RNA sequence: CAACCAUCAAGCCCUGGGCUUGUGUUGGGGACCCGCGGCUGCUCGCGGGCCCUGAAAAGCAGUGGCGGGCUCGCUGGCGGGUGCCAGCCGUAAAACCC
């Protein structure tokens, strides 16, 4: 018996072209960041108050 | 002679692959 | 510990973090003002202004001697330019 | 990535050799129930099938 | 004493004669080296042949530079088989391929005056070809009086 | 040179291109993207100058422009790309402000010199800018930068080369660009597109564009007559003596002689 | 051991400089400067490791070999083209009175018998030159600020100034006078 | 107060102007 | 290949806490008195392996010294199945330097600016023909076999 | 393995605008067009036209000279060679260096 054998790629030898996730991309990946827009206006309010 | 040439080729290959620093 | 932090950004390659940490260091080469603040030590060492004038004997002798000398790593040209001013 | 367990390697070797009955009985003794022996031998037989497809 | 034949391609601009010699001389003894250039202008075709004193140190040098990213070029270093080497690989070993100003010499050779008999055969070549051009241009339907 | 011979020269050639383009295909493959009328429309007709001495002097080897009584490129089909200097946003706003009718539609892209060295540095991008745009205009400052950022595939293999435009008036890019007034900006551009480009090669055979094949025959005749007149006075060295044989030629046809 | 990384770079810098050097001789050696004679204090800064042979003769002519040296030159139509060759390795600028007077006072070295001695005595000055119209260091100081005929020997007497390396402090008109203050 | 231009031009003692009252 | 990869990757470093705070202070004080998509190197295991599962990654660089090795042991096969070319580099500390963290187990590149679309393409090829088609046989083969003189004599004594 | 020609000058014309210098570019391939130098000739060079190629690549290297190094002898001096020159020029000859 060969004690520890060679590994055969029975799954990675084929390459699929599409991403696994079929879920739609959220809009947040296409627009300016709303999370930073909140942070900016907090900095605006602090600067207005001095 | 031949062993010295093989040693200097291995040293040059080691320097080209891993570097000279440390 | 702050001198260790200066070599942090140099080791990281962070030029901007090196610029601000040397600015936090207030190193005397770029400023000319001495690195440490010794207002309390001078106040404790000299009790009166007369004793300050007594130590002004060696102080002004030191000042004019090292204003004539050129610049080295310990005394840069900025500190002599502050000294002759 | 992981490979096979030592017991799964024995079932693999019997399945290539054609001793399907010995591999099925070995899976019964190791796993514990007959339906688990059917499941493991089916998954390993599909591994051997996909191995020669890449080969 | 078996020499080795090594083929280097994808050659970056500036990895010419002396630097290609200077680099692999550090690896081992170099017998000769010739990077091919262009006939009309002296300009490298990004491909070179270099030969080592020892075949074993050629295989070491080729496999250590087989795929190397240098100045935006992934050079291909490969050993040419000894049975697949033309003996005329080095009709131009180790010399200069000088940048000859072909366009300049041929251009002004028109401008130094010739012999008087040489002008008449210039005209003799001249009048036989305008008639030849006029014959093929008669098919289109245009004729030239002069 | 006489008008009547070059008057009848363009009859025989233009008929031959119209005959050859109207000829059918030697197999059963018709052409989708080439109408017969549009086939003869695109093809340029040029003359070629054959002189007897090499043009070696640098005082003539530089490219230049001739104004014709009928401009060359004018169809909406052509896209114009302007190589600028220093700001690019300021000239981007300039074409976003000045002229609606023929300027914005013809101008395809305003692009800076610094962005040319950065974005279109490789040969793939260099060839894709060569294919995308039809004529090329360059600031008179930028021309000496250009044949290093632009390649042999861009510069020397083709007569289509960037054309000198003057964009200076008589330096921090963000502060202010040394530039000449906006309504007089377009005036140099108007003369630039409509101009027979000329670049004298070192050797004795040069080719200057004079028109296309869809035009009216005497409309070519006035263009070529100016083109012969302007070239021999300005660029061609050794005056009227250097010239030996001129030709009138289409894309793939032969060359019809005019003697000088 | 040195890589083919550096070989291609070194040959690229050599062809770029040879084109620029052969640009310069082929073109007219004229600078956009007034023809009035002026004075330059010029400082060698390490540009490239390899060096071309026409600057090799002329850098030995300015004795400007070691790292970060300086010397005072006077511009002519000749000396301009000497400067107009050696640009990438040097920095040229007009000095000021405070910059020049300090530099020789802080660092003053003279040349006799192939020796680099300091400037310790004005009696040494008269033992060195003596009969050239100079009487002390201030005579040489005035000779620098306004050029006389004897400046040729005063430049030959004066050793190149071995300045200190700054820690971060083509043509620069007043920025070299900022560079002397940063690195003296 | 002092002028940098005068100090650079070589005023030394002359660049430093002293005002009696603050 | 490490120096050329890190030459491109240093150009797309993320913004540190100092220059992000100043950049937000920029837009705040301008609002008192117009941007495109930022392009940074992507990091974090679940972020990166989510990107390579969705085929958004162009190049993946994996450290060789993750102390629980299981966190990256599926990564070379997942990148090879999905089609993204990967590479394996020395130093998770070297990747944390790029990231402005202490350690980064993996980094990725998704999209770069049009200034260096060509530089990434040449690096993608150089990783493929210089690293990927050289370890192809060694992906499947086991380790071991670095026995010394003392181990050989001990094994001969045991046998 | 960074960037670094001119982020514009100079001289003109008919003083308001234009003219002229500021020489720079990857290599291949097509069973495609034409101009000009050679070959008795098939064909070879010079120049443009049309097209294709990841900054791609598996011999085909051939043109006359000016000066210099390693040498073979004769008396530091003289005469010939060199799979030579990160030096020039275009065939006579110069220029650079020491």
């Amino acid at each position: 018996e060969d004690p520890y054998p060679d590994t055969v790629e029975w799954f990675t030898s084929v390459e699929e072209k599409m991403p696994l996730s079929a879920a739609p991309e959220p809009k947040r990946r296409f627009i300016p960041s709303k999370n930073e827009a909140k942070q900016i206006m907090k900095l605006v309010r602090a600067i207005r108050e001095g | 002679s031949k062993a010295a040439k093989g040693a200097q080729a291995k040293k040059a290959a080691q320097a080209a692959l891993k570097g000279v620093h440390s | 510990a702050l001198e260790k932090k200066i070599s942090r950004a140099l080791g990281r390659g962070d030029v901007s973090n090196a610029a601000r940490l040397e600015r936090n260091a207030n190193l005397p080469e770029k400023t000319g003002k001495p690195r440490y603040t010794l207002n309390h030590i001078i106040r404790e060492r000299y009790p009166t202004f007369q004793d300050a004038l007594r130590d002004l004997d060696d102080c002004l002798s030191m000042l004019f001697l090292f204003a004539n000398l050129p610049s080295t790593t310990a005394v840069p040209a900025k500190m002599i330019a502050r000294c002759e001013r | 990535v992981a490979g096979l367990a030592p017991y799964e390697r024995r079932v693999i070797e019997l399945l290539r050799n054609g001793k399907d009955k010995r591999a099925r009985k070995f899976s019964k003794k190791k796993l514990g129930t007959f339906g688990r022996a059917k499941r493991k031998c089916e998954e390993l037989q599909r591994i051997i099938a996909e191995s020669r497809r890449a080969h | 004493s078996q020499p080795g034949v090594m083929y280097i391609a994808r050659l970056p601009h500036g990895f010419y004669e002396h630097e290609l010699r200077g680099y692999f001389s550090q690896f081992g003894e170099i017998t000769r080296l010739r990077v091919v250039r262009n006939k009309k202008t002296g300009a490298s075709r990004h491909r070179a042949f270099i030969e080592f004193a020892d075949a074993e140190v050629a295989d070491i040098a080729a496999r250590t530079m087989d795929k190397y990213l240098l100045f935006g070029h992934i050079l291909t270093c490969k050993i040419v088989p000894p049975a697949q080497v033309h003996p005329d690989l080095f009709k131009g070993a180790n010399r200069r391929f000088k940048v000859v100003p072909w366009n300049k010499m041929a251009g002004r050779q028109l401008e130094r005056p010739l012999s008087e008999s040489q002008w008449q055969v210039k005209v003799a070549k001249e009048e036989q070809r305008r008639a030849a051009r006029a014959e093929k241009l008669k098919e289109m339907g245009y004729e030239f009086e002069a | 040179v006489d008008p009547d011979q070059t008057l009848k020269a363009c009859k025989a050639l233009l008929a031959h291109i119209k005959k050859a383009a109207a000829a059918p295909r030697p197999d059963g493959k018709q052409n989708l993207l080439a109408d017969e009328e549009s086939t003869v429309a695109e093809t340029p007709i040029w003359l070629t100058l054959t002189t007897k001495k090499h043009i070696h002097d640098s005082h003539r080897l530089q490219p230049g422009k001739i104004i014709l009584p009928h401009p060359l490129n004018t169809s909406e089909e052509i896209s114009v790309c302007l190589i600028t200097a220093d700001p690019q946003r300021f000239y981007k706003n300039a074409v976003a402000d000045e002229f609606p009718e023929d300027l914005r539609a013809k101008i395809g892209r305003v692009i800076d010199i610094s962005h040319l060295k950065a974005k279109f540095k490789a040969y793939e991008a260099q060839r894709k800018l060569f294919s995308e745009h039809d004529v090329f205009l360059a600031d008179t400052r930028i021309i000496n930068r250009l044949p290093k950022a632009l390649g042999k595939t861009f510069y020397k293999t083709t007569t289509k080369r960037p054309i000198p435009v003057v964009l200076m008036a008589q330096r921090d890019p963000l502060e202010n660009a040394n530039a000449r007034p906006i309504p007089e900006i377009v005036a140099e551009i108007r003369k630039a597109i409509g101009a027979a480009l000329v670049h004298l090669s070192p050797s004795t055979n040069t080719a200057i564009k004079v028109g296309y094949a869809n035009w009216e025959p005497e409309k070519l005749a006035a263009n070529i007559e100016t083109v012969i007149r302007e070239l021999v006075e300005r660029f061609v060295p050794q005056k009227w003596q250097n010239v030996r044989n001129f030709y009138v030629k289409g894309p793939e046809t032969a060359a019809l002689p005019i003697y000088q | 051991f040195k890589r083919a990384e550096k070989y291609v770079k070194e040959y690229r810098e050599q062809e770029r400089e040879k084109i620029r050097l052969a640009r310069i001789a082929k073109q007219q050696g004229s600078f956009h400067i007034p023809a009035e004679a002026k004075l330059v204090f010029v400082i060698r800064i390490k540009g490239i490791n390899k060096i071309p042979p026409k600057p090799r003769k002329i850098l030995q002519l300015l004795r400007l070999r070691q790292i970060n040296n300086g010397v005072f030159v006077k511009v002519t139509k000749a000396t301009a083209e000497m400067i107009k060759i050696v640009e990438p390795w040097v920095a040229y600028g007009y000095p000021n009175l405070k910059s020049v007077r300090e530099l020789i006072y802080k660092r003053g070295y003279g040349k006799v018998n192939g020796q680099r001695i300091p400037l310790t005595d004005n009696a040494i000055i008269e033992e060195n030159l003596g009969k050239y119209g100079i009487i002390c260091i201030e005579d040489l100081i005035h000779e620098i600020f306004t050029v006389g005929p004897n400046f040729k020997q005063a430049a030959n007497f004066l050793w190149p100034f071995k300045l200190s390396n700054p820690n971060g402090g083509g043509n620069r008109e007043e920025h070299i006078n900022a560079l002397i203050r940063a690195m003296n | 107060k002092f002028d940098q231009v005068k100090d650079d031009q070589g005023a030394e003692l002359a660049a430093f102007s002293l005002e009696g009252l603050n | 290949l490490a120096a050329q990869a890190f030459k491109l990757l240093n150009k797309y470093r993320p913004e540190t806490k100092q220059e992000k705070k100043e950049r937000l202070l920029r837009e705040a004080t301008a609002i008192k008195e117009v941007s495109k998509k930022p392009y940074t190197v992507k990091y974090g295991l679940n972020h990166v392996v989510g990107l390579i599962e969705n085929k958004k990654a162009s190049l993946v660089l994996i450290a060789n010294d993750v102390d629980p090795i299981e966190l990256v042991v599926f990564l070379p096969a997942l990148c090879r199945k999905m089609g993204i070319p990967y590479a394996i580099i020395k130093g998770k500390a070297r990747l944390g330097t790029l990231v402005h963290k202490k350690t980064a187990a993996v980094v990725a590149i998704t999209e770069v600016r049009s200034e260096d679309k060509n530089e990434l393409a040449k690096l993608i090829s150089a990783v493929k023909e210089g690293y990927l088609e050289k370890v192809e046989d060694t992906r499947k083969r086991w380790g071991g076999g670095i026995m010394g003189f003392k181990a050989q004599k001990r094994e001969e004594k045991r046998k």
